């Protein structure tokens, strides 16, 4: 068959390609080495569909995740082979008692310094600001390193007592995260202080720092072994040394073990095993890769002995020694995303240190949030850190806002599809983000996460708009408040009467329909499934049309009209006409729908009640029903629209636990007999009505009173539910 | 298939 290998772009992929060529020479099987961007993200996406590589290279910390997802084949090396490598490297690639990857090399960050610009590098971080002054005097800077990846800033954060997950009982505690403790705040504050005092730039990334150092523009940098090759080429006289201490304590870099995993879906596990065990993991192969880009302290003893002499490796291992090996537990990716954002926002000043690290601390231990974010990353790779509306006080502590975050993305749309540019709002909170019963009942992997959905919204972008408006977030908060108060889940096709302009302007868009988000795909989390329901602004007439007929139809009609939505159903608040005013004929089709199929509405949430002329199962001779005007206007719909078709109709009260199910003859599951029309299991009431009684009823200013020998009906004009416990 | 009225 074939061999496809994925390895990160900063690693020695050409040497590996040479090893693959030797494998091809000897075996005849071709080896394709690729280095796609963000491979650690793509692999778990693609591997499930079976279009992943045969081998995947990365630090061990990802592999436990993959392994948990069944994406990695168990490796089966004999003892003889295991003897060649260090036990701790094996430990690093061990997950739930199974080996999920082959260890290649030990990696740790070091202080790299220019000997000519700086013969005596600082032992402490506190020295650097002063040093930067001296260097700036002669047009140079002290320190530049990658600030876009938390990997590089972590050693400083970890120094005074920051940690990822607390290691306890031979295990990691997923509830005890150490990112918002004093040491972390101190370290990150110091970093931010370096930036504030203009000793570093917040936007500094890998290539910038590398350039700066290799061109002798900065005296120091922070990087791993792989970086040396380019420095060697730069002919800069450099030294690799121990990282600076902070508050008298050593920087504690996360030690990573470069490892090779085998795709669970690969049919060439044997080819892979052969290649990995008998070609790569040898002195000559590893030397070749190391020749290309230094691996650091390799896991292979025989080659380890040969390379340990190098003081660079010695330094790597000193720093490694002062640090801790990374956990490989599945939650690490959540940890890294969380800390990545905090460092970025803290450095950019978008957030304070405390706010950022509090947010990271909470978010790392939040799988549902992480899962939704994943889908968002897939949809918008270009916007890693979007602007977010965040509730100051979270709902679990009874802040007013049930949505913890609302993400706002810029969606460029498609000019060819004639779908205009717009803002994409995505809510976080209606689903189970945390799973610790702070807000939602924990239901497990099967069933809905929280209410089982999140809200989305697509708002027409103005050309003059630099940033997305925030009012749709409040709109969503309103919607969410309703959902939590009423316990009513939203589904695609439902309608929502708002009776107010959504942006509270003079807009005619006073109502909403709900549909499936056109891009956001449903997601599986350890706490359940999350679907994404998009909000679509509509006019009162269109709502009435959706009520009288069905949501889906009106939605499609709205799709066929670009200015009212188009295929992706974008909302335009400055829209002045209904679709019926824009295209008269369309009206004809609603009227076409109602006449042939009737109404789609299984039931509705409204102000209503029933009573006698609470607890227990009861049959009743007489009944007294109560409605508001709004729900009352649907009674004609309830009767003709559904009862005539052997269908049921249900009114639920939002205020109470009250419910009324209208039933016709010929329905199934009904306990209502023709002899005993009215019966209730409690607040839930069913009444069976005959078409006969239906027509007379249909034929027959508040209060407006309707009466019969068996029943009385009025139309007229206390309790609060909290959370999803 | 379901309606929610005057939620706001
Ligand atoms: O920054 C988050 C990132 O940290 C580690 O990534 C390292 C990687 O281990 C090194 O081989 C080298 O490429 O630098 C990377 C940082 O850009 C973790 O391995 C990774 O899971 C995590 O996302
Ligand atoms: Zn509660």
């Amino acid at each position: 068959g074939k061999l496809v290998i994925w390895i990160n772009g900063d690693k020695g992929y050409n040497g590996l390609a040479e090893v693959g060529k030797k494998f091809e020479k000897d075996t005849g099987i071709k080896v394709t080495v690729e280095h796609p961007d963000k491979l650690e993200e793509k692999f778990p996406q693609v591997a499930a569909t079976g279009d992943g590589p045969d081998i995947i290279f990365w630090a061990h910390d990802r592999f436990g995740g993959y392994a948990q997802s069944g994406l990695l084949a168990e490796i089966t090396p004999d003892k003889a082979f295991q003897d060649k490598l260090y036990p701790f490297t094996w430990d690093a690639v061990r997950y739930n008692g199974k080996l999920i990857a082959y260890p290649i090399a030990v990696e740790a960050l070091s202080l790299i310094y220019n000997k000519d610009l700086l013969p005596n590098p600082p032992k402490t971080w506190e020295e650097i600001p002063a040093l930067d002054k001296e260097l700036k005097a002669k047009g140079k800077s002290a320190l530049m390193f990658n600030l876009q990846e938390p990997y590089f800033t972590w050693p400083l954060i970890a120094a005074d007592g920051g940690y990822a997950f607390k290691y306890e009982n031979g295990k990691y505690d997923i509830k005890d995260v150490g990112v918002d403790n004093a040491g972390a705040k101190a370290g990150l504050t110091f970093l931010v202080d370096l930036i504030k005092n203009k000793h570093m730039n917040a936007d500094t990334d890998y290539s910038i720092a590398e350039h700066a150092f290799n061109h002798g523009e900065t005296a120091m940098t922070i990087n791993g072994p792989w970086a040396w090759s380019n420095i060697d080429t730069s002919k800069v006289n450099y030294g690799v040394t121990v990282l600076p201490t902070f508050k008298g304590q050593p920087s504690k870099p996360f030690v990573g073990v470069l490892s090779a995993g085998i795709n669970a879906a690969s049919p060439n596990k044997e080819l892979a095993k052969e290649f990995l065990e008998n070609y790569l993991l040898t002195d000559e192969g590893l030397e070749a890769v190391n020749k290309d880009k230094p691996l650091g302290a390799v896991a292979l003893k025989s080659y380890e002995e040969e390379l340990a002499k190098d003081p660079r490796i010695a330094a790597t291992m000193e720093n490694a020694q002062k640090g801790e090996i990374m956990p490989n537990i599945p939650q690490m990716s959540a940890f890294w995303y969380a800390v990545r954002t905090a460092v970025i926002n803290a450095a950019s000043g978008r957030q304070t240190v405390d706010a950022a690290l509090a947010a990271a601390q909470t978010n790392a231990a939040a799988p549902g949030l992480h899962a939704i974010y994943g889908e968002c990353r897939r949809l918008y790779p270009d916007q890693p850190n979007p602007l977010q509306v965040t509730a100051i006080v979270k709902y679990d502590s009874f802040g007013p806002d049930p949505l913890d975050y609302v993400s706002m993305y810029r969606n460029v749309g498609s000019p060819s599809a004639n779908i205009p540019e717009h803002w994409h709002y995505i809510s976080f909170g209606l689903s189970d983000l945390y799973g610790d019963n702070r807000v939602h009942e924990f239901t497990g992997t099967d069933g809905p996460s929280g209410f089982g959905f999140e809200l989305t919204f697509r708002l027409k972008r103005e050309t003059g708009e630099s940033a997305p408006p925030t009012w749709p977030a409040e709109l969503m908060q309103g919607l969410a408040r309703y959902v939590f108060q009423s316990e009513n889940t939203f589904c695609s096709g439902d309608h929502v009467s708002w009776h107010s302009p959504l942006d509270n302007s003079e807009s005619r868009i006073q109502h909403m329909l709900l549909t499936e988000d056109p891009q956001m795909q449903p997601v599986q989390t350890p706490f359940g499934v999350v679907t994404f329901l998009q909000i679509v602004g509509v006019c009162t007439e269109e709502l009435h049309s959706a009520q009288q007929w069905n949501g889906q139809g009106i939605l499609e009609l709205l799709r066929t009209v670009p200015i009212a939505g188009g295929p992706w159903l974008i909302t335009d608040m400055r829209r002045g006409e209904t679709i019926f005013e824009i295209d008269p004929h369309l009206q004809e089709r609603v009227d076409k729908g109602i006449e042939t199929d009737g109404s789609n509405l299984s039931g509705v949430s409204a102000k209503c009640a029933w009573d006698d002329l609470p607890i227990r199962t009861r049959q009743l001779e007489s009944v007294h029903l109560k409605f508001n005007q709004e729900s009352g206007a649907l009674i004609p719909l309830c009767l003709r629209g559904r009862l005539l078709h052997g269908r049921h109709f249900t009114y639920k009260s939002i205020t109470g636990d009250m419910a009324i199910t209208f039933v016709s003859t010929g329905v199934e599951g009904a306990f209502a007999t023709e002899e005993h029309p009215y019966a209730a299991h409690g607040p839930w009431l069913q009444i069976l009505l005959t078409e006969e009684f239906v027509e007379k009823m249909l034929e027959d200013a508040l209060p407006k009173e309707y009466s019969w020998p068996e029943k009385k009906l009025k139309v007229s004009i206390v309790e609060h539910h909290h959370h999803h416990h | 298939s379901y309606g929610h009225l005057s939620i706001g």
